[PDB]
């Protein structure tokens, strides 16, 4: 019931993409997509259509010391712009 | 006995107000320093 609740609230056409690459006109993917994917938000588009809100980034560390592991792992992060940004290139 | 009496009096006022100034500031200085080792949490996480 969880799981069929995430896959009724998350799947749902406007938020998926058919995407191909290589040998194939344009013209039969999306006939193929009208054939097999049109039963999907043809009346299906209700409920809280789902806003993400932003994440507070902190500042801060996480020391899990294990000195029984022969190699220490460090990453280390400032916060970054999301996937709109110029700033990325 | 002592000509001084009026200068260290004056002074006196200036290192008292200075000081009033200075100690809250320094310790808000040490205390944000110390903010990372105050708040830390500690987790025990053995195996099995």
């Amino acid at each position: 019931a969880d799981l069929t609740e995430y896959l009724s609230r998350h799947y749902k056409a406007p938020r998926m993409v058919l995407a191909a690459a290589g040998g194939l006109e344009h013209r039969q993917l999306l006939d193929l997509a009208q054939k097999h994917f049109s039963g999907l938000s043809g009346t299906y588009d209700e409920d809280a259509v789902p806003t993400l809100s932003p994440c507070r980034f902190t500042g801060s560390q996480i020391c899990h010391r294990e000195d029984g592991l022969p190699l220490a792992h460090v990453a280390i992060a400032v916060e970054g712009p999301g996937w709109a940004h110029p700033d990325n290139v | 006995a002592e000509p001084e009496h009026d200068h260290r009096k004056r002074m006196g006022l200036k290192m008292l107000l200075m000081m009033g100034l200075l100690l809250p500031l320094v310790y808000a200085m040490k205390r944000h320093k110390w903010s990372v080792l105050k708040s830390r949490k500690l987790a025990y996480r053995p195996p099995k």
